[PDB]
């Protein structure tokens, strides 16, 4: 629990922002 | 990529992984080229199928347990998560390469090292949103990420 608050930066280290293929999901629509 | 102060069988191993790492990068351009070709020229015959000609030789190398450490310490991640994205004209890789793909990553003890390493993250994520995904690809995509987002 100690730096459990540090999970949260750890997603953003695997995710990034969410938006490389959001040119992607476009074309789709 | 291979370890100076390894035996000779580990260098092996290193060198199959290294090499499935490129062919499978090799692969992926070829038919990205080919999608490309496709629009540029409007050549509706121009099917793109050296990731499916590849796929076996992939899921033979991903589907053993042994092999494991190899192929994540080499980051062959990285090129499944090549051969996982969109392609340029927002296309899907065809659905034995998916399922192959995810079917394979549900084995794996993936960490967030080669998450991050392979960039793996982020194109599954992409699978939790599309619309072209079938739905139960959708779910394992989603079931792993939610392996992978553990506190």
């Amino acid at each position: 629990f100690t730096h459990m608050s540090d999970k949260i930066d750890e997603m953003y280290d695997i995710f990034g922002d969410g938006h490389d293929y959001d040119w992607a999901l476009e074309i789709e629509n | 990529g291979i370890d100076p102060f390894t035996d000779d069988l580990e260098q092996y191993l290193d060198e199959k992984i290294l090499r499935l790492k490129d062919e499978m990068n090799i692969a992926a351009q070829l038919d990205i080229d080919t999608l490309n070709k496709r629009i540029e020229t409007g050549d509706t015959s121009l099917i793109a199928m050296q990731k499916v000609k590849l796929l076996p030789k992939v899921v033979s190398v991903l589907s053993k347990a042994n092999l494991a450490d190899t192929i994540l310490d080499n980051n062959l991640l990285q090129s499944v998560r090549i051969w996982l994205e969109p392609l340029p004209d927002g296309s899907l890789p065809s659905f034995e390469i998916q399922k192959s793909l995810f079917a394979a990553l549900n084995d794996l003890p993936v960490k967030t090292e080669h998450l991050k390493e392979s960039g793996l993250g982020r194109v599954v994520i992409f699978y939790t949103k599309s619309k072209r995904v079938e739905a139960q690809l959708a779910r394992l995509a989603e079931k792993l990420i939610a392996e992978w987002t553990r506190p």
